[PDB]
């Protein structure tokens, strides 16, 4: 229920599986020998994406899977502009 | 002219 | 509902919580994930433990400094049957350092 | 005299021809030489350089702080509008996006962003920009109403006092009752902490609110307000918009004697602090041609009115709502200063450049567009029925009707039924179908819009006797109902004459129709008498056609401020 | 309310962090940077966009964003409309290239050319045609320094596309040179034993001679491009081919053909391209002068429309393309609407296409004199129809002048014996009619005729109105009735030839010997053309059942050999 | 309307 979307960097960002399939790479990193990970959790190795940019990819999982669908007005993601190149780049990779 | 100006 | 990020030394647990709820659900959590007992694991909110009995509101963790967007962290550490341990999360990188562009130069 | 050129001015030069290469080091500049550089990318025509630059917050910051050049950049930030680029939207949405970044900073960062914003959503209301400016002030309003602080309860209630002046210029006046009820709240916090914030500010947005709304019983009331809480500490751009709006109000509600003084008093502040070609002075002088407007100085109003039109128009540019404003106001003006004689050349030029403005800036279905085709289709009416063609009449009455359809359908989106401008529409609606020759429908609008105005304004007011001189001049010279026209012209000149002395205008449209409803009867007697009345209504108006010039007629510190007040306020018992 | 992407939250974050970062935006993949600069262009932010855009090697990588080029053409249109040079910058660049790279070896020669053959494809259809021939001139200059096999397959290719940029700039003096070098480099491929195709080539040669009113030699042109079409070539290529073999198959009086031509490329661009595509709107171009031509006036402008809709959705305002639709829908709705009169729809297409052109294009262009002839057109049969004197004499002489300035055109580029030249003639002696001059009516009807006789046929479409419109200026205004029943005779033959007794354009032959007779005599003849007409109204009736030509191509109608075989076997 | 269209 819960996969382990390792960095490059070595920090280890354990997410809930349901809000990793938000992207639809970290989907199918995790369909066919991926899946195979017998360990419960699923490690998702990044050796491309940093932590510092994994961790806000991470809470954009938590921010569109908690946001979807919402009657209210939605507050926009808090991006910081020093990490936005990189966050876009890890946005395009993952599909998210 | 017939009226005045208009409001 | 809150949401956070318990950090021990690498790892970050992205999980959410009720504001009512208490220490003890957020250990169990933990127990679901990690597979330690609550007994072994003490919880910092910037250097302060959290005691088991009170709840995820009292101490700090509100809907409003804790969003899904940006979520409040929360220390671990693990006992190993020795006087547990101190807390040792590790800042996650150095964002490449982008100047002020009208920084006179 | 051939002068050699100042070595700033040449290096400005110089560095412009080299700006390529120098795009990053001229960011590295004081305030003051960083303007002059993007001046004179203006001034050399390169507004797609100047432009991106001005798009971005942080240059665009450095570029306000210069107060001296503001209408300079005024100028060339319009040029830029008109150039394509959305500065206005960019740096609006910059700013709230840099700005949702530093909730949670410390006191100093968040101060800054609030001056910063300050300073940028007041460029934008005093360009135009009045729907690019509520998003920056509901930024600095969300950064101030965060923390519980002593300080913050003033910041938002500035903030406040300035969404709701950026609300009424943009036609959102349903949000403009709930942003004062707010800004209530938070002077209700601040007298609870032994602070009294000045409501000088906010009364008078209000009444501008509620004059706009068309609520001038209670307009007045909060004009009342807004001027007892007028004191000595006050800006002197706070004091002039008290005295403007407040002037307003009470030209609407028949208090002529004091709006002038009010007027007065607020032109010459505006001339006295700002100058003579500054924008604010500009809207003085369009509310001075208001005032004159209502009170028959009509000749008055079309020379005060273009030089409120000349200032607009050299401070900004091109496609401007300001400009915009100013033409609409002209148009009408020279359209009742030329009623008469039936030249309406100079008012359909402006009538149509207004809404050639209004129509590119703002949306199609904006109130401010049921204002300026009001005005064209009252224009071109009287050239219709002034030409001889048949064709062309007909395709112009189709055009205004169109027109008058269209404001009609926007004061029943915005303000309903039971509104002023509704009757004002409905109003001209009658006029047209009378002109139309669909009498039916004329009387019908005509009665409609009599019981509007009589129900709302009062039985003794300006409009509805205009109202009831359109009606019986539809019923004397169109429908030839002979018996109730004459008491519709009794009541129009009873009114008329009791409110604008024995020289008001409309006295002669009534006399003369008066004379014709008599002459189609008989009754000779009335007829003379009533040609000896007229005839004195003649010799009356070209001895008062005589009046100096009315910028000059405020003159040079005739009175003070505080003593301007006192006089409006002890008299209100 | 749906969350936004993280993607598009990062690309709303860098573009307003945009300076900081803009020498980095450099470093995305090609299709981030293409988001990033869209973004610039639906915030406001055209001053910075086309500070990115006029650079080749930024731009360079947004064209091979290909999904997403119906988005380039509409953000490039913009910043030509913004007033940024972005194509001049863009051609003058690459020639700069060219230039430099002009001693350098065949592996980085080759790399742009293909950067060039993409860019000068954009801007010809982004319809920069004096632009594109910068980007294609330099591109022939390096398949022309060297001479080998892929320089000549490159200059082969270079030529084809230099063609189509010097025909709708309607430059066709260096197009047919442009053509013999062509040819020249096709020739040279032969001789070493090598057969490039011919197909895309003789139809932009069939363009260019469709354009000078060489209808005969080019319907021969498009036969020979039609004979080498195969499974192997590009659709686009099959598509043009098809749309330029049938408008030839319309000029050449052979309807049926073009039928099933036009037919066959529309459901073609239909069915790669999509119904918003360019292209696409090029073919219901042509299929609308297709129907305008055969009768089938009432589908036309919903077919126009069409394609007009297309051409202002995926461009701007301020370009050819839409510009081209403009004065074509202008043209149509006016024919649709001449019995009805209500030419409001048609006037404000017929200024917005001059006020396109004029813009982009210089004044003495060619493009303005098929552009002033619609608006005039336009002009005259308003004024005609209001009741002002003051207003007629105004707009019949605007319509002069309009009319003047097309035949000047016409005159300088096609000469005084040309198809177009005797058309701008002949709406010169139509206007003269409405301007109550006599002789000069006849004396532009006379010329009008013995122009488009001799280069069309006794019999053809174009010369049959021109009869038409002489018989009207002798029967209801000279009373020259024994010359004007003999035309009335031939316009009404020719009519019923090629279009048979349910052409709209024979009610006004009826109606004006019906007139003729009335007040010269022969009442028996009166009431039989009261008859005739009668019977024409009824079968009108039916002729005018309106349809849907995007349901009359309806869906896979034929194959593509198929198509080509049948129009080939008949000659 | 005494004529056909324009070519
Ligand atoms: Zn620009």
């Amino acid at each position: 229920m819960y996969v382990k979307l390792i960095s490059s960097d070595g920090h280890e960002f354990i997410v809930k599986r349901e809000h990793a399939l938000t992207s639809g790479t970290i989907k199918a990193m995790l369909s066919g020998p991926g899946q195979f990970a017998e360990n419960e959790t699923n490690e998702v190795n990044f050796r491309e994406i940093p932590s510092h940019v994994l961790s806000k990819v991470c809470m954009y999982f938590t921010y569109k899977v908690r946001y979807t669908n919402s009657s209210t007005e939605i507050p926009e993601f808090p991006i910081a502009p020093e990490i936005a190149l990189e966050l876009l780049m890890a946005a395009n990779f993952l599909d998210c | 002219l017939t009226r005045n100006k208009g409001p | 509902d809150v949401f956070l990020m318990i950090r021990r030394h690498k790892t970050t647990i992205f999980t959410d919580a009720k504001e009512s709820s208490t220490v003890f659900e957020l250990k169990r959590i933990v127990e679901g994930i990690l597979k330690r007992p609550p007994d072994e694991q003490r919880l910092y909110k910037d250097d302060q433990l959290l005691d088991d009995g009170k709840t995820l509101g009292e101490c700090g963790f509100t809907s409003q400094t804790a969003r899904p967007q940006a979520p409040a962290t929360v220390g671990l550490a693990f006992r190993a049957d020795d006087t547990f341990e101190a807390l040792c999360i590790e800042p996650f990188s150095s964002p490449p350092e982008l100047p002020d562009v009208m920084k006179p130069q | 005299e051939w002068i050699p050129e100042t070595l700033y001015n040449t290096a400005i030069s110089a560095v412009v021809d080299n700006y390529i290469r120098s795009r990053r080091d001229i960011r590295s500049l004081p305030e003051n030489i960083q303007f002059d550089v993007y001046y004179k990318l203006y001034q050399q025509g390169r507004l797609c350089q100047l432009g991106s630059e001005f798009c971005e917050l942080e240059v665009f910051a450095k570029v306000l702080r210069a107060l001296d050049k503001r209408h300079l950049l005024h100028h060339c930030f319009q040029a830029l509008m008109d150039h394509g680029v959305k500065v206005a939207s960019v740096l609006a949405y910059s700013f709230s996006r840099r700005c949702s970044y530093i909730a949670e900073s410390d006191a100093a960062v968040k101060e800054k962003a609030i001056q910063v914003g300050f300073v940028l959503g007041g460029f934008l209301s005093d360009a135009g920009w009045y729907s690019d400016a509520e998003k920056v002030f509901l930024s600095c309003l969300q950064l101030c109403t965060l923390h519980d602080e002593m300080l913050h309860w003033f910041r938002a209630v500035e903030c406040c006092v300035r969404l709701l002046h950026v609300r009424n210029g943009n036609c959102k006046y349903h949000l403009g009752e709930e942003t004062f009820k707010l800004a209530q709240t938070y002077m209700d916090k601040l007298s609870k902490h032994g602070q009294q914030a000045n409501k000088a500010a906010l009364y008078g947005e209000l009444c501008a609110l509620l004059f706009a709304k068309s609520h001038y019983d209670e307009a007045y009331k909060w004009c009342i307000e807004a001027m007892k809480e007028i004191t000595a500490g006050l800006p002197v751009k706070v004091v002039v918009d008290v005295l403007r709006q407040a002037s307003k109000a009470c030209v609407v509600k028949r208090e002529f004697k004091k709006a002038e003084q009010l007027i007065k008093h607020a032109v010459y502040l505006a001339r006295d602090h700002f100058g003579s070609k500054h924008p604010k002075y500009s809207d003085t002088l369009l509310d001075y041609g208001f005032y004159l407007l209502n009170v028959d100085n009509i000749c008055q109003s079309v020379a005060i009115y273009q030089a409120a039109l000349d200032i607009r128009q050299s401070v900004f540019g091109g496609k401007n709502i300001h400009v915009a404003t100013a033409h609409e106001d002209l148009a009408y003006s020279s359209y009742v200063h030329q009623y008469s004689s039936g030249k309406f050349d100079n008012a359909l030029f402006h009538a149509e450049r207004a809404i050639g403005i209004i129509t590119h800036i703002l949306p199609e279905d904006h109130l401010l567009l049921a204002s300026s085709k009001r005005v064209k289709a009252l224009i071109l009416e009287e050239i219709a029925i002034d030409c001889h063609n048949k064709e062309t009449e007909q395709r112009l009455l189709q055009e205004a009707h169109d027109l008058h359809l269209s404001s009609l359908q926007l004061a029943k989106k915005a303000f309903g039924e039971f509104n002023v401008q509704t009757a004002k529409h409905y109003g001209n609606l009658g006029r047209l179908y009378q002109s139309m020759r669909k009498f039916k429908e004329a009387e019908e609008m005509h009665i409609k819009a009599i019981q509007i105005k009589e129900q709302l304004l009062g039985q003794e007011d300006y409009e509805v006797a205009l109202s009831v001189g359109h009606l019986a001049s539809l019923y004397n010279y169109d429908m030839n109902q002979y018996e109730n026209a004459e008491k519709l012209y009794l009541r129009s000149i009873a009114i008329g004459k009791k409110l604008f002395g024995e020289g008001y205008s409309g006295l002669e449209y009534d006399y003369r129709g008066l004379i014709k409803l008599y002459n189609s009867i008989g009754n000779y007697e009335k007829v003379f008498e009533y040609h000896n009345v007229l005839s004195n209504w003649n010799r009356l108006r070209d001895r008062q056609y005589s009046v100096t010039d009315a910028l000059e007629d405020v003159s040079t510190s005739p009175q003070s401020t505080e003593e301007v007040v006192q006089s409006f306020l002890i008299s209100q018992n």
